[PDB]
RNA sequence: ACUCUGGUUUCUCUUCAGAUCGCAUAAAUCUUUCGCACUAAAGAUUUCCGUGGAGAGGAACAACUCUGAGU
């Protein structure tokens, strides 16, 4: 945005509210079956594709069970 | 609310919290919209119109809907189509106006300055003979024909 | 439109003119208007409005 | 034009902003003379097709209803005919003196 | 043949609406398809242009033509 930072006050802030609230009544239209649509479909892409830190946060969970001695007992590939 | 006099916007927009303004100009492609919409008929020399102005004359949005009865714009239009047809067969050297009107840095015109006072010179409205067209004669040429009748349309 | 709308107003060019000048506006927004760069879409809508002009 | 059709029998059995259209996009090229020249609409003699000239039209009608009226109005409905023409006329020529270069 | 509701106009809010919600017609995104995608099709979503139905509220002037009911 071009206007990040200005002459920012309380005037500014009820303006914003305002249009903000404006946004919202225009979303209103379809807001509920479009929301609904939304939720089943993120639900399903992350059903269906799951992404790697999900699919290793398993193992990554089950890796906190380790001793502080064990991990300077970790070897090289030299043998 | 209720409609307040037109000198009060012209003065608004004579003289010019910035988030107020910017937040209004937002709305701007609905401003040229509601104005193209609203395009006055080749029938209609002056067309008054309802119009929302922001209280600081960022953006002025055209209130109405171009509403028309069906039969009557088509034969409002089939009458342009005659009167139109019968103006350029008579005028062999039919001049179209400068393509770019006005200078391409011209300062934009003040109504209140020189459109105001000018009076339309003519519109292209078809004479219609009274023996025939007596029941459409009083307002086939009017901004919407049967708008204050209330037993011919609904009603405002 | 606008333009050529005020100077019907002014008394400049008869309402005929007008009528023929926003004829020409809506026929040739190409040529007057660089509308077809910026997306690329609008070319239909261009194409539209001749062939509405080779049908009138 | 029978090259064309049978050429169509053994068919069938075996960037640029461009602003007007390419006449290769043309279709109704047709080889068939039923179909090249189709035998246009007389509403009766008495409907036009919209937006042209109505004179022209009568001018390039196909005259057939006419021939038919003429030959089957009886001699007071060619009187009757007569005399609308005759006011018709008379209205029209009236317009065209009205209009004038 | 005598009584009694339901009035019309306009403004606003809420909700439903697969109804040609619209006798009109746009934009974006994704996927798919063969080209090599304004000059291209398919499928889907969404946003705008603006409607209909029902309800509620406001104010404007009409109160028994009609719909009927009670006779």
């Amino acid at each position: 945005s071009l206007f990040s930072s200005g002459p920012y006050e309380k005037d500014d802030e009820e303006a914003d509210a305002i249009y903000a609230a404006l946004d919202k009544r225009m979303d209103e239209r379809r807001k509920e079956r479009r929301e609904q649509r939304e939720k089943e479909e993120i639900e399903k892409y992350r059903m269906e594709r799951p992404k790697i830190q999900q699919q290793f946060s398993d193992l990554k969970r089950k890796l906190a069970e380790v001793t502080e001695e064990e991990w300077l007992s970790i070897p090289e590939v030299g043998d | 609310k209720e409609d307040m006099p037109p000198e009060h916007v012209r003065k608004i927009i004579r003289d010019h919290d910035k988030r107020v303004y910017l937040g209004a100009l937002k709305y701007m492609p609905h401003a040229v919209l509601k104005l193209l919409e609203n395009m006055p008929m080749p029938w209609e020399q002056i067309r008054d119109v309802p119009v929302l102005y922001h209280i600081t004359g960022a953006i002025s949005f055209v209130n109405e809907i171009p509403w028309v009865i069906e039969p009557v714009y088509i034969s409002q239009w089939g009458s342009m189509w005659i009167m139109m047809r019968r103006e350029k067969r008579d005028r062999r050297h039919f001049k179209r106006m400068r393509f770019p009107p006005f200078d391409d840095e011209e300062p934009p015109l003040d109504y209140a300055d020189n459109i105001l006072d000018v009076e339309p010179l003519e519109a292209i409205q078809l004479e219609l003979d009274p023996e025939e067209d007596a029941p459409v004669l009083d307002w086939f040429y009017d901004h919407q024909p049967l708008r204050d009748s209330r037993k011919y349309v609904n009603g405002s | 439109v606008v333009d050529s709308h005020v100077q019907y107003r002014l008394g400049n060019v008869d309402a005929f003119q007008l009528a023929d000048g926003l004829q020409y506006i809506f026929a040739h927004v190409g040529q007057l208007t660089g509308m077809y760069r910026y997306k690329y879409k609008l070319m239909r809508q261009i194409r539209m409005c001749k062939d509405l002009k080779h049908l009138i | 034009d029978k090259s064309k059709e049978l050429h169509a029998i053994k068919e069938r059995y075996l960037r640029k902003f461009v602003f007007e259209w390419d006449a290769s996009e043309d279709t109704s090229i047709d080889y068939n003379p039923l179909y090249k020249e189709r035998h246009q609409v007389q509403l009766l003699g008495r409907g036009f097709i919209a937006g042209i000239d109505l004179k022209q039209q009568k001018r390039e009608q196909s005259r057939f209803y006419g021939d038919l009226m003429e030959k089957r109005r009886t001699l007071e409905e060619k009187e009757q005919e007569e005399a609308r023409l005759r006011k018709l006329r008379k209205k029209e020529a009236k317009q065209r003196w009205d209009d004038r270069h």
